[PDB]
């Protein structure tokens, strides 16, 4: 129910963070 | 050099995005050379306010407020492809996956864009970013948001706007007075019709795109399983076709998304800012008909003798208050028309960019994969 | 091997209105000494191609043989072709149709008994003499179509059995695997046409609001700019449309060939069942002349007995002929799997090699249109 992203800039990369 | 901002990362949270914002400054006026603060979409629109309502700001070009992040599209997607998990092969559904989470990053990487020019702007104005509401948005006390308790104040902004809604609908049908806004406004006009079009014909246009790249997924999954029984021979040539549509589909999903960001979000861009101006003339206009409202006022105030100083005085208020309204709005779309300029020259000279980047890239792809062929 | 090629060239429409065909350019290069000459070329319209199927379908089929299937009856591509309306997407059925029956020829000339054939070898030396309007051919060919119908239906939808030895089954397995495989790969491909040209309808939109967007430009630098941006647009969705035209005739009708030939395989094995089938029968059959013999052994007539041991001597030679077609029949199967898996060796790299190079021309082309865009997007003053 709580799928959230972080988008980041070091070139952008995204990640799925899964907290149920 | 002595402001500048960034927007390194932001975060999604359910129906929230949160940026953090990075600045960097040689200015007195912050504690720190270097901080980081979040904000999330309704901070932008706050300060936005906060500059239009500050009166002294009222001969400055407000740099319109970033668009409200939109992930309905891509989140609904995201949903109905975990419900279908089961209907479909697991590289059918990494492959949909990928897609979906290639489409959310693009509008993610706008939104962020959005949102970081709007600051840059701030920052790059001689005035505007020595903003004491800027500063305190940015390295002043932490967040002061929504830092009260009460939702009371919220309620009655909420009652405003059925009230306002009205007499912004009511303004629709007047007549310019003078000999002022006259062509330019029906350009406008015209210019947001042609502005709309082209955005929901890009709109349509990088969609199919996507659906084009999915297609690459779903045809070098059939590949792959076609490949596997199969005389050895052959069997690794299929493999390498599969391997070839698996990557394909990588840069055409890759050509949408920055099709979307350069062509589709300039459109979205100046298609707003078109309003914006469009509100200006309305505004300007608003101050004509006050200074005929007060003549009428004059004309029987004289016969009478009786408050002529006080309509000759409201007379000439909305005479002149006209002319400051007019010498500040013939600055500011002038301006906007100088940073539209920019804006499509900027995304244009991108977009060229990427088509190219994706096209060499592709063609060295298909290249490599023949070759192999042709030399067995 | 055969030193024998077949090539399929020159869509021609002969004769005008109702009776209007197309004709294909059928040539021919062999040393083989059962040709008249080494190199000759005839016309032939695409139902010659059926009567030649019907008639080795009818000679060779019952015989347990795998005799190639020609491309299908598009009618919707007739129709494009004889409403006279000379655009793109009558030139690309064409060119499906002809590539469809070349590889079909093929089959049909790599195969052993089939090249022996009278009606392939020696029809292929026939004046066509086509003429149009005629009743009467429609009126006797026509009644007999309807007919043999009714049966066919009836007699597939009574009986269905399987396999008996893995030979057929186990390799059927395997084909029906591939099937399954190839039909997937087809339907992503057709998805990734369609996307394609989609594709290519959205760019053409997006190029006209450019050049619209360029018009109502005030800027005139802008104005140059947007309108060669369309120009460029313009031309990348024609690349757009091509490339989706040859990842339909180039790759999504190739699978569909493969799943063609798949299908005669398929048709092989299930034609070595009918005739176990078949063979069977007669056994049952030897079975009711024995027992009739032997009712009559204990009876006093000797004349009806003469016939019941006829019967019996006729129907063990029958009995040996109908397993003399099985084995014959499930040699035949063996022999088109190995036929199947050897074409696809020798020609599959090259066909993915030509689609390959469409993707490749794709790209260049891509890459030229940017590469002479960038100097006039620097060129905004």
């Amino acid at each position: 129910s709580n799928v959230s992203y972080k988008y980041s800039k070091v070139e952008w990369l995204m990640e799925e963070i899964q907290l149920p | 050099p002595s402001l500048q901002i960034d927007i390194p990362d932001a975060l999604s949270e359910r129906d929230k995005v949160k940026f953090t914002v990075h600045t960097k400054t040689t200015l007195p006026t912050f504690q720190s050379p270097e901080f980081s603060v979040t904000r999330q979409h309704e901070d932008f629109v706050w300060l936005h306010d906060t500059l239009i309502e500050t009166t002294d700001y009222a001969g400055l070009i407000i740099p319109p407020a970033p668009t409200k992040p939109d992930f309905d599209g891509p989140r609904e997607k995201m949903q109905k492809l975990g419900e279908g998990e089961g209907s479909m092969t697991k590289e059918e559904f990494a492959k949909m996956k990928q897609e979906l989470e290639a489409e959310y990053l693009a509008v993610f990487k706008k939104t962020v864009s959005s949102h970081e020019v709007f600051l840059q702007r701030l920052s790059s104005h001689p005035v505007l970013s020595k903003d004491r509401n800027f500063h305190v948005f940015l390295e002043y006390d932490q967040d002061l948001s929504v830092r009260r308790k009460n939702t009371k104040e919220m309620f009655g902004g909420f009652f405003k706007s059925v009230v306002k809604s009205a007499d912004e609908v009511l303004f629709t049908g007047v007549k310019e007075v003078d000999d002022f806004f006259e062509q330019e406004k029906n350009f406008l006009i015209n210019y947001y019709n042609r502005i709309k079009d082209s955005c929901v014909k890009a709109d349509k246009m990088t969609r199919s795109h996507k659906n084009v790249a999915d297609d690459y997924i779903h045809t070098a999954a059939c590949l792959h399983s076609l490949a596997l029984e199969e005389p050895t021979v052959i069997k690794k040539y299929l493999l390498k076709v599969a391997e070839l549509f698996e990557k394909l589909r990588k840069v055409e999903g890759r050509v949408s998304s920055d099709e979307d960001l350069k062509l589709t979000e300039l459109l979205r861009y100046y298609m707003l800012n078109i309003e914006a101006a469009k509100d200006l003339l309305y505004r300007r206009t608003k101050a004509l008909i006050d200074y005929e409202n007060s003549n009428k006022a004059l004309d029987k105030a004289r016969l009478k003798s009786k408050d002529v100083k006080l309509a000759e005085a409201h007379q000439q208020e909305c005479c002149q208050k006209f002319e400051q309204l007019s010498e500040s709005a013939k600055e500011e779309l002038i301006n906007f028309k100088r940073k539209r300029v920019a804006a499509f020259r900027k995304n244009l000279i991108e977009m060229s960019e990427l088509e190219i980047k994706h096209a060499r890239n592709n063609v060295s792809l298909l290249q490599s994969c023949i070759d192999l062929f042709k030399n067995n | 091997q055969f030193d024998l090629t077949v090539g399929i060239t020159d869509p021609e429409k002969i004769g005008d209105g109702m009776n209007a065909y197309v004709a294909y350019k059928v040539t021919t290069q062999t040393s083989l000494p059962l040709f008249r000459s080494k190199q000759f070329a005839v016309k032939r319209r695409f139902s010659d191609f059926l009567g030649l199927y019907e008639k080795l379908s009818e000679k060779h089929s019952q015989n347990g043989f795998i005799v190639p299937p020609p491309p299908e009856k598009s009618l919707i591509g007739m129709t494009k072709v004889k409403v006279g309306k000379e655009d793109s997407s009558s030139a690309e059925f064409l060119e499906k149709r002809r590539a469809a029956l070349e590889r079909y020829l093929q089959r049909i000339v790599n195969h052993p008994t089939m090249l022996q054939d009278p009606d392939v070898r020696e029809f292929l030396e026939k004046e066509e003499l086509p003429r149009a309007v005629g009743t009467q051919t429609l009126s006797g060919a026509g009644l007999l179509k309807m007919f043999n119908k009714a049966t066919d239906a009836v007699s597939k939808m009574t009986i269905k059995m399987n396999e008996s030895d893995i030979w057929f089954e186990e390799k059927l397995q395997e084909v029906e695997c591939e099937e399954q495989r190839l039909r997937k790969l087809h339907a992503v491909v057709e998805t990734l046409v369609n996307h394609r040209k989609e594709l290519a309808l959205n760019t053409a939109q997006f190029a006209k609001s450019l050049a619209m967007l360029g018009s109502s430009e005030d800027n005139t630098a802008l104005s140059r700019a947007l309108s060669q941006l369309a120009e460029v647009e313009e031309k990348i969705e024609q690349l757009h449309q091509e490339q989706a035209n040859n990842d339909f005739f180039l790759l999504a009708e190739l699978l569909s060939d493969y799943i063609r030939l798949l299908a005669i395989v398929r048709a092989a094995f299930d034609q070595r069942m009918k005739t176990w089938q078949r063979w069977q029968d007669a056994q049952a059959t030897l079975q009711k002349k024995r027992e009739a013999e032997a009712r009559l052994l204990w009876a006093n007539k000797p004349d009806k007995l003469q016939q019941a041991k006829d019967e019996i001597l006729e129907w063990e030679s029958r009995v040996t002929q109908y397993e003399r077609d099985f084995e014959r029949i499930s040699t035949v199967v063996r022999k088109e799997v190995i036929r199947f898996e050897k074409e696809k060796s020798k020609d599959f790299k090259n066909h993915v090699i030509k689609y390959l190079e469409t993707l490749l021309y794709s790209q260049q082309q891509l890459a030229k249109y940017w590469e002479a865009f960038l100097p006039e997007a620097k060129a905004i003053s």
